[PDB]
């Protein structure tokens, strides 16, 4: 028995397209088509510079944006070997990690939302409201901010933002409490939850899940602590790892990631040097404004850096950071170019969506929804 | 002019190689000007440096203005 | 009784947030681009980092090559093995600096 | 579905099994979407041979593995309701161009 | 051996008075009590809504919203054609043409930004040397109709004039970075 | 006189213009972006804009995100059964015109070539606020219908 | 006659109640709800009847108008006429029936016909099983109202409605059977869909869940129908729970006692109760919420007509 | 350049240029809470049941007596 | 004509053409003819900015320029025939309307755009739509009024085109659609004059497909009026045996005389008399339809075909009939 | 690298990599062979396929080269095991081994048309059901061949016609002197 | 492989020219050249 089981809600789960091949009301097997929101982003970054390049990536995950622009500037620095200063590192974790924030106050309370929960959809979205106020202060674009430029990032914060920032770390606590304590607790919420889409270890290694699914079964395997990429050696955070694997584990996660990511925060606010914002090499950095107009070296360089590009030497490199959904790596061939060559975008939820008919097998068709929700299955990256 | 008649269809706005070409020429020093812009050194184009050697004035190529020597 | 231990007592209302709005400069930021060594002495096949590699050295393996590494790799004694990345998981409720980063 | 095509026999024998399979598939293809009315079972399997023998001069034996297997892939894709069905009706001298245009 | 993870599970709460625990907060339904006292405090608590079009959200003068091609303040487009945000575009909405006009002086007889084929990145305010082309923090410019959202070549984009009083004061605050 | 028909399409125009329940097809970013004019901040409940997650009842349908080749028949086949006094809004630089992708193989250079479209939200990740301009812009385009009038022509 | 005074004033509190429960349930989610189109969205429920009258047909299909044109108004007609025996105030019963509430309790098992008819005239093999679902629910938590209003009726007299308001004048049976009122409410909540137990009322699941000939008249008389269905049982948990029109008797100089203004504002703290208690609580996805019938308020319910029989056997407070 | 950008009159060396821009203040920010700090002071799991079943021993004497002045 | 492209919906035709009749069933099919072999369309609309939605699509970027128009006001019929060089009429009503007579919306307008185009000189084609079979003497006023707009737009206007499209079937269209929907009726379909009229249907994307190839063509196809009638001429009541073949209902037809029928749609007459109220546009039972029911003149005479287009018309049975398929 | 030591040399046939993440280019033939060593091996555990780059070279003869990633949780380590297969070579499938190799090989067959041997459910995932072409390769122009799509009277249908539109601009910054 | 390719059959029988791109005569550098492209 086929059931062609769609958005449920649009606007949360924008183009799932499942297939359901069900038994009453148990599901036996869940077919999810892809191409939906295929847009031509693996073709279309072939024929762009590497700058031109970045802006598709804050568009590859749509709900958590410069988790990727973090992890194609570390595909374009591995090749360029382009050392990004201490104040870029920090920023760039400050961003990446209020990113993880703006994710899973996102996929928990969406996925909340898709379960039931009407009101904890709101108040994570006035949380999200409130760090888009650091990404439209930061960059200028409320989501797509396309500020985590390859050497470094694009330019320093505005001289009121790690105050602002504080001020709101002091009161996100609070915040996760509240999301906490309306679905931690609730029967309606574990009994939605609990032994749904439990995923062995074994599983979610063969399925590629590498993400808060990966650290639900069980598996200590965070790519922050396990290859640090930026300040996140110097960093203390605890990665959170459950032990059952139930979707009511990487809810559990999900939220307690979101206090560790607080934890970063807040330590990348304490300790930020004041340092130059952008490698100090020109020829990979455009220069500021005021230098390439007083100086000719520079102008011809913020002219072959806005119009050639770097062309970063011939290499190809696997470089996975882990984004809020999982372990978002860009394998990034360089032909010698200042274009890219099939700069090939590894991005979880094309390896958790595949998990979702063996996640679901045996489950409710109430359930394909749940399942749905904690794989943080955002149809862009797929 | 016939240029501005491309993209400019309103002409009831002064075209702006009038807006230019009614702005009188700045007498300066020396031979070499500056014309940083308008006069934030950051708020304006790339230096250009003229030279006023000529006596007719030398127009700034990005901003129009016109220096003369005035010696 | 409820999620109030005098803690939530910090509220989402601010009401005082942004007190300076951005584009007032109260102070005129300066953003460094370069390091004070790196202004007057631009050298730079010294800093450089797009060009300043080791060239790929691609050289062939022949079958003489592989069986003379083959024979001379006598035994894998320890530490001639990979180390595993050990990670067990551990129990804590807020010890990390009591709940206060 | 290995290449067995070691040879063009092998590649040939499959070819002659697609063939098989699209026609004994065409009652399904004319069911689901209605062609038993304006196209005859004689038109479609003109069709399907016309296909299959407009893509005979291929000495390659994976060529052939390929072109069944875009083959099985168009059929597949029309016995089930993923692609619609009002290309499946239309799947089934020098003068007269230079007045049009000058290519 | 989830038989007797279940029979372990619930032989670790097996404690009269913590049997009885359990009992009175899955029966007078007490995790779900501490769910509808918080919904409360929220349904009393000062409302975070903006009444639209009377207040608007809070921007920054990074926000990149309408293109507007700026000027010199004495007239002059500040548009020199070298063609670098046509360049830069990511998305390639920027189209320019370029005459040298009567005066001597480059211009672009077509400049014409296709803002349904725009991503509003910022790249062209970056790339442009003289600050010519910068986004005005209007983004208040739905139109009824698609082709009004093409914005004409150097006309429409030259409405920044209106623009510049917000614009000028942007970049004198954003040329600090 | 006339006034009674000014009055009676006012008094329509009210009614589709306070209640306009649109169907978001929420592709994408901008349905996220769209989920923050959904939310607390700037309401859309505010507006009479209830977001329904069905076709058959809805007043509206703010597409947003990429519209893909491949989702191009489902948001026609969406767009055929809504009820006729329907509209149809473009959210983000990839809904309403080629966008970032114009130029992809797989993109449709705007839903103006499945839906025709009545306002396009501009700036490729709108903010919320633009969203909800634009929606106000709808509501404009209801205060101009005066249906009755040209009922009686 | 009289029922236009009954039918009309329950009209327009099932459209101000659309907006009540959207204006409430935003208040709890931080933001303003329906607040441009009227005063302060006052007029909110008149948009969106007057947008829904004045939007044309998906397909006229006027032919098949005896099957399911007139189930929608059977549904409704049910959820009004249960309103009869509802009393608001001392003689404002419209019809004080001896036997009221199993007349109530009949209504319901129509209303089961309402739900069955109008799931199985729509042709969509998952809408008319989701409509079956949705009947099997509202019929299983209708043995542990049942149940409920056994107990409530042990301590009443009788089954006349204006008795059981009448029969607790000394003490609401809202206090000493407090355990009721909640099994009360947790399946008014259940037995109507408006409640954390409305998988067949998930947000999608709903409106493909009824009909498939819309036509903007089956959607609004269905949640007219839901609404007026809910405010019905909510003045149930007021009438049996609740003093139907009773103050707390403290006779205060400043309040002259008005009953139906009473049974007005206690009839409103359970519409808001319905409201929070929609806002505040994930869904029970239908396996485990025919699992909570049958196993949870059953077993609950049977004992508390045991218990609230034998306490009051024993002690001869019958 | 870059020491034309940066001015600071004086300064006698291309260090000490100004290097103004964002940072927490001298001391840091204060101790920020990350914990789950959910209070349970509320009613424990006796004093509920023991006020449910006062009352279902109380206010059912008081039906009792209502019954009584009822009849 | 100055065609600078390649096929359409990018190409240019030289064609910058003001479709009177575009927001109409022909309409939308000539509309997509003419802005899918890439060429500017000015339809026109009449009343609601709704009507001409659906063509905005169909037209890339400009192609389709939906314009406001009064229909008894010039000065806006010459601001719609500005930029234009080819101008079809398709401005025609089946009924009378209290506002509008059938002189003053089938006659005396197309009488007036030809008149305003003459005056705006640079309308190379000007195409004008009737019915077939609409021949002064015709009893029905809708096919005299059209005959007299054709010696109008000839007299006023030589070197114009006149299609004469016969009933055109097809969505949307005003023969079948009516039909169905009364076959909701439990199959009762009440063909009027006992199905004794022979009238030759068309599929309207091939009366589109036909103005277009008067466009497109030479200097020849002016003043020429073409007659698109269609294959297989039929009678109304095998055409209804056609249509119970899509939408699955057994025939179950009814004869009516024609004064029964006249007598039926003797309301609906009163038109010009009931001010306060417009009528609901008689569907099926049009006394002025039945008028030209009677009479089977609706078959094409030794006049222009379609052959003399390089073109031979679909078939009414298969798709240009699928969809009926929307009613079973 | 103990990874090369224990490996048969024969299966790391072609090339080897010390740098930006280590590879073995190997040979078609033995890939999946590869591939079941460095999984289900003590001491090199991958377990996890991260991901499987088509990468096509045109210059080459055999154009495609199919570049599987792979994580080792366990001995936290990255191999990238890389193939070389031309449009017309169906390379073995690893979806036996690593069961998330399932629809990366659909898109890489999708997008470049290198087909997998005993793979089920081999179908394209990402493009257009009637989707002729493969995207992703590089003689497939970005605009695609048919691929726009408007509604037209064929109604509640979008048609895929020839593809017109604004022409993509390519812009030829690569400058002299690399 | 003409045939597998998806292409279009009308997009087969183009004709091209393989040449090599000369050096931009405007600037006297060779990085450029060698690189064979299809026309
Ligand atoms: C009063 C206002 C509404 C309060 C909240 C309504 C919640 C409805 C469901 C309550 C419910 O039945 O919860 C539990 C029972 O609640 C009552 O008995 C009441 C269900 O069983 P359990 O999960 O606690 O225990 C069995 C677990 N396998
Ligand atoms: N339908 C048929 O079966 C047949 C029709 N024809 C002829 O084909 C042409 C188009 O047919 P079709 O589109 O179906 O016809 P419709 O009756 O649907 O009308 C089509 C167009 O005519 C316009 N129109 C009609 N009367 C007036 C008026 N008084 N003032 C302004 N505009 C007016 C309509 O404007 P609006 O939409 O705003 O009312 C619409 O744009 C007509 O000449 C018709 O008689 C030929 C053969 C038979
Ligand atoms: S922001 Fe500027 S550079 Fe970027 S796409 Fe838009 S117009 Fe082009
Ligand atoms: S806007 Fe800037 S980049 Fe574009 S032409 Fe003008 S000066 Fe050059
Ligand atoms: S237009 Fe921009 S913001 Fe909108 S969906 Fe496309 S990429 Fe995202
Ligand atoms: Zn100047």
């Amino acid at each position: 028995f086929t059931l062609n089981f769609g958005p449920q809600h649009p606007a949360a789960h924008g183009v799932l397209r499942l297939v359901l091949e069900m038994n009453g009301e148990v599901v036996e097997r869940a077919e999810p088509h892809i191409g939906l929101l295929h847009r031509g982003t693996e073709k279309l970054i072939e024929y762009k510079t590497y700058l031109q390049a970045l802006p598709y990536f804050d568009r590859s995950d749509y709900v958590s944006m410069m988790a990727q622009e973090h992890a194609y500037s570390l595909a374009v620095e591995k090749l360029l070997n382009c050392e990004v200063p201490l104040r870029a590192q920090y920023i760039r974790v400050l961003f990446c990690e209020i990113t993880r924030i703006l994710n899973h106050l996102l996929a928990l309370t969406t996925h909340a939302m898709d379960v039931g929960a009407l009101t904890p959809f709101l108040w994570a979205f006035e949380e999200r409201e409130k760090l888009l106020e650091f990404y439209e202060r930061v960059s200028g674009a409320r989501m797509h901010a396309s500020f985590i430029r390859p050497g470094g990032v694009a330019q320093d914060l505005p001289l009121g933002l790690c105050r602002d920032i504080d001020s709101f770390t002091q009161q996100f606590a609070s915040r996760i409490d509240e999301l906490e304590e309306m679905l931690t607790g609730n029967r309606i919420w574990k009994q939605r939850l609990v032994d749904i889409g439990t995923v062995t270890a074994q599983q979610a290694k063969d399925w590629g899940f590498s993400g808060v699914m990966l650290r639900g079964p069980g598996v200590c395997w965070d790519l922050r602590r396990a290859a640090p990429y930026d300040v996140y050696d110097q960093l203390d955070f605890d990665v959170p790892v459950g032990t059952r694997g139930d979707c009511y584990d990487r809810y559990c996660i999900r939220i307690e990631e979101m206090r560790q990511s607080l934890r970063i925060i807040v330590q990348c606010l304490n300790q930020m040097p004041s340092g130059m914002i952008k490698a100090d090499d020109r020829k990979l950095c455009p220069p500021s404004r005021c230098r390439m107009k007083l100086s000719m070296e520079s102008s011809i360089h913020h002219f072959e850096l806005y119009t050639e590009g770097f062309s970063v030497p011939a290499s190809s490199t696997y470089t996975a950071v882990e984004a809020p959904k999982g372990e978002f790596g860009v394998f990034l061939v360089s032909n010698g170019s200042n274009r890219p060559y099939r700069c090939k975008i590894r991005a979880p939820g094309f390896a958790h969506l595949q998990g979702l008919d063996f996640m679901s097998k045996h489950h409710m068709l109430a359930d394909v929804v749940t399942i749905i929700g904690t794989q943080d299955i955002v149809f862009g990256e797929v | 002019g016939n240029h501005t008649a491309k993209w400019m269809q309103d002409r009831s706005k002064k075209s702006p190689m009038e807006l230019i070409s009614e702005v009188p020429p700045i007498k300066v020093d020396g031979r070499i000007v500056a014309c940083e812009g308008d006069t934030n050194p950051a708020l304006g184009h790339p230096i250009e440096f003229i030279c006023l050697d000529l006596n007719e004035p030398a127009i700034c190529k990005y901003c129009g203005l016109r220096y003369v020597q005035d010696h | 009784p409820c999620a109030h231990p005098e803690y939530l007592e910090a509220v989402p209302k601010a009401t005082e947030y942004r007190l300076r709005c951005p584009a007032t400069i109260d102070e005129e930021a300066i953003v460094p681009s370069s390091d004070p060594e790196t202004v007057y002495n631009i050298v730079y096949h010294g800093r450089d980092q797009r060009r300043n590699r080791p060239p790929i050295r691609r050289y062939v393996l022949t079958k003489d090559n592989v069986v003379q590494m083959m024979n001379e790799k006598k035994s894998f004694d320890v530490s001639d093995f990979p180390k595993v990345y050990l990670t067990t998981v551990e129990e804590d409720l807020d010890t990390r600096g009591g709940g206060y980063e | 579905v290995p290449p067995n095509s070691a040879n063009l026999t092998e590649a040939r024998r499959r070819v002659f099994d697609f063939f098989r399979a699209a026609c004994r598939s065409i009652p399904t293809i004319m069911d689901i979407y209605n062609l038993q009315d304006v196209v005859a079972p004689s038109q479609l399997r003109y069709a399907i041979s016309a296909q299959i023998r407009n893509n005979a001069h291929i000495t390659d034996p994976k060529v052939i593995d390929l072109l069944i297997f875009k083959g099985m892939e168009e059929l597949t894709d029309i016995v089930d309701h993923a692609k619609q069905r009002h290309h499946i009706i239309g799947q089934y001298d020098f003068l007269k161009n230079f007045y049009t245009s000058n290519y | 051996d989830d038989e007797e993870a279940e029979q372990l599970a619930k032989e670790i709460s097996k404690d009269w008075s913590t049997v009885f625990e359990r009992s009175m907060n899955t029966l007078f339904l007490t995790e779900m009590v501490r769910g509808l006292s918080l919904t409360l405090k929220y349904f009393f608590d000062p409302k975070v809504t903006i009444n639209y079009p009377f207040e608007k959200g809070p921007l920054s003068p990074r926000f990149r919203g309408e293109h507007a091609l700026r000027r010199y303040p004495t007239g002059e487009e500040r548009c020199i054609a070298c063609k670098l945000c046509e360049a830069v575009c990511p998305a390639q909405a920027i189209t320019i043409e370029a005459e040298e006009r009567e005066d001597g002086s480059r211009r672009t007889t077509r400049y014409d930004i296709d803002m349904t084929k725009c991503i509003y990145c910022g790249f062209c305010q970056e790339a442009c040397p003289v600050d010519a082309i910068v986004e005005g923090p209007n983004f208040e410019f739905a139109t009824e109709t698609h082709e009004e959202l093409l914005y004409d070549k150097e006309k429409l984009l030259e409405n920044g004039d209106r623009w510049e009083t917000e614009i000028a004061e942007n970049l004198r605050s954003e040329s600090l970075y | 006189a006339e006034f009674v028909i000014s009055k009676v399409d006012d008094l329509m125009n009210w009614a589709r213009t306070g209640s306009i329940w649109p169907m978001t097809f929420g592709l994408a970013c901008c349905a996220v972006e769209m989920m923050h004019t959904g939310a607390a901040r700037y309401d859309l409940d505010r507006f009479g804009i209830i977001f329904r997650p069905s076709p058959r009842q809805s007043d509206c349908m703010i597409v947003a995100g990429t519209l893909t080749n491949k989702m191009a028949p489902a948001l026609r086949k969406v767009y055929d059964q809504m009820p006729e006094p329907r509209w149809v809004i473009s959210m983000g630089s990839c809904a309403n015109g080629g966008g970032y992708y114009h130029y992809s193989y797989s993109v449709v250079r705007g839903c103006d070539r499945i839906v025709p479209v009545d306002i396009y939200v501009p700036g490729c990740p709108p903010t919320a606020e633009a969203l909800l301009y634009g929606l106000l812009q709808l509501q404009k385009k209801i205060n101009r219908r005066k249906d009755f009038l040209h009922w009686w022509n | 006659a009289e029922i236009l005074g009954i039918i009309l004033p329950l009209l327009l509190g099932v459209a101000f109640l659309v907006l009540a429960e959207r204006k409430v349930m935003a208040f709890v989610q931080r933001r303003k709800g329906p607040d441009v189109v009227g005063s302060f969205g006052l007029l909110q429920p008149l948009a969106d009847g007057l947008k829904l009258i004045l939007k044309e047909p998906i397909s006229p299909s006027s032919a098949n108008f005896f099957l399911f044109r007139m189930a929608p108004v059977a549904t409704f007609m049910l959820s009004l006429v249960a309103w009869a025996v509802v009393p608001f105030d001392y003689g404002m019963v419209l019809s004080d029936l001896n036997i009221g509430l199993l007349y109530l309790f009949a209504i319901s098992s129509l209303g089961v016909y309402g739900i069955i008819i109008a799931g199985w005239s729509s042709n969509s093999k998952y809408a008319f099983l989701g409509a079956l679902r949705s009947a099997a629910q509202m019929v299983s938590y209708e043995v542990s109202i049942g149940l409920i209003l056994i107990t409530v009726l042990i301590c009443v007299g009788s089954c006349n409605l204006s008795e059981i308001v009448m029969a607790q004048k000394q003490i609401w049976f809202g206090i000493p059977l407090f355990p009721v009122l909640v099994m009360f409410f947790i399946s008014c909540l259940a037995e109507t869909n408006r409640a954390p137990f409305d998988l067949p009322e998930a947000e999608a699941e709903l409106v493909a869940g009824y009909n498939v000939e819309y036509s903007s008249m089956g959607f609004a008389l269905f949640f007219l129908g839901e609404y007026a269905n809910m405010i019905l049982m909510s003045g149930l948990c007021t009438l049996f729970f609740l003093g139907g029109w009773l103050p707390i008797l403290d006779l205060p100089i400043f309040k002259k006692i008005p009953g139906s203004i009473w049974f007005s504002i206690k009839v409103l703290f359970f519409l808001f109760l319905y409201i929070w208690v929609r806002a505040a609580f994930p869904r029970y996805r239908y396996d485990q919420l025919m699992g909570l019938g049958w196993k949870v308020f059953l077993p609950l319910s049977l004992a508390w007509v045991v218990s609230v029989s034998g306490l009051l056997v024993t002690f001869q407070w019958l | 350049t870059e020491a034309m950008i940066r001015n600071k009159p004086g300064m006698a060396s291309v260090k000490d240029m100004p290097l103004l821009q964002d940072g927490p203040p001298p001391g840091g920010f204060a101790p920020v809470r990350y914990a789950r700090r959910i209070s349970n002071t509320g009613p424990s799991a006796m004093a509920m049941f023991l006020a449910v079943s006062g009352a279902f021993a109380w206010g059912m004497y008081q039906v009792g007596q209502g019954n009584k002045i009822r009849r | 004509l100055a065609r600078k492209g390649t096929g359409g919906r990018s190409s240019v035709s030289g064609i910058v053409a003001t479709v009177f009749g575009a927001t109409g069933f022909l309409g939308r099919y000539l509309v997509q003819q003419l802005a899918k072999m890439g060429s500017q369309v000015l339809v026109p609309f009449r009343g609601s900015e709704d009507s001409p939605r659906h063509l905005k699509l169909m037209g890339d970027l400009g192609q389709v320029v939906p314009m406001k128009f009064d229909p008894r006001d010039e000065d806006s019929i010459k601001a719609v025939m500005a930029k234009a060089n080819v101008v079809i009429n398709l401005i025609g009503r089946e009924y009378e309307t209290r506002n509008f007579s059938f002189e003053d919306a089938n006659h005396h307008i197309a009488e007036k755009l030809a008149l305003v185009a003459k005056e705006h000189g640079g309308i190379m084609r000007y195409i004008q739509v009737s019915c077939l079979g609409a021949s002064v003497s015709s009893p029905s006023r809708m096919l005299r009024a059209k005959a007299a707009a054709e010696e109008a737009v000839l007299n006023a206007l030589p070197e114009a085109t006149i299609m004469r499209p016969a009933t055109m079937i097809g969505t949307e269209d005003r023969i079948l659609n009516p039909w169905s929907m009364f076959v909701k009726k439990y199959g009762f379909l009440p063909l009027i004059g006992g199905g004794t009229t022979k009238f030759q249907p068309v599929y309207v994307v091939d009366v589109a497909a036909a103005i277009v190839a008067a466009l497109k063509d030479d200097g020849s196809s002016m003043g020429k009026t073409y007659e698109l009638g269609g294959p297989d001429v039929f009678t109304t009541h095998e055409l209804a045996e056609i249509m119970y073949d899509m939408i699955r209902e057994w025939p179950r037809y009814v004869k009516l005389p024609f004064p029964i029928a006249k007598a039926m749609a003797a309301p609906r007459d009163f038109m010009v008399n009931k001010v306060p109220f417009p009528l609901p546009s008689p569907q099926i039972f049009n006394l002025d339809q039945i008028n030209a029911l009677t009479t089977d003149t609706l078959v094409s005479d030794n006049a222009l075909k379609f052959q003399d287009l390089d073109l031979v018309p679909h078939k009414l049975k298969g798709y240009p009939v699928e969809f009926l398929i929307q009613y079973r | 690298k103990y990874s090369w030591e224990t490996l048969p040399k024969k299966w790391v046939k072609k090339m080897e990599r010390s740098e930006h993440g280590n590879r073995f280019d190997t040979n078609t033939d033995y890939l999946f062979q590869l591939l079941c060593f460095l999984k289900l091996h003590t001491y090199t555990r991958v377990q996890v396929l991260i991901d499987i780059c088509g990468v096509d070279y045109p210059s080459r003869k055999r154009r495609f080269e199919v570049v599987y990633n792979l994580l080792s949780t366990r001995y936290n380590s990255r191999i990238r095991v890389q193939t070389s297969a031309d449009e017309v070579t169906r390379i073995s499938s690893v979806v036996s081994l690593f069961p998330s190799a399932g629809w990366w090989e659909r898109e890489v067959w999708d997008m470049f048309g290198v087909s997998f041997i005993n793979h089920p459910d081999l179908r394209r995932i990402l493009t257009d059901y009637g989707f002729e072409g493969h995207p992703l390769r590089k003689d497939f122009p970005l605009s695609g061949y048919v691929q726009v799509r408007y509604d037209d009277p064929e109604k509640r249908v979008v048609s895929e016609p020839i593809e017109m539109t604004q022409e993509f601009r390519y812009f030829d910054f690569a400058s002299p002197w690399e | 492989i003409g045939k597998v390719s998806g292409i279009p059959e009308e997009h087969l029988s183009r004709k091209v020219i393989i040449y090599s791109p000369a050096r931009t005569a405007t600037q006297s550098g060779s990085g450029k050249l060698g690189k064979w492209k299809i026309n």
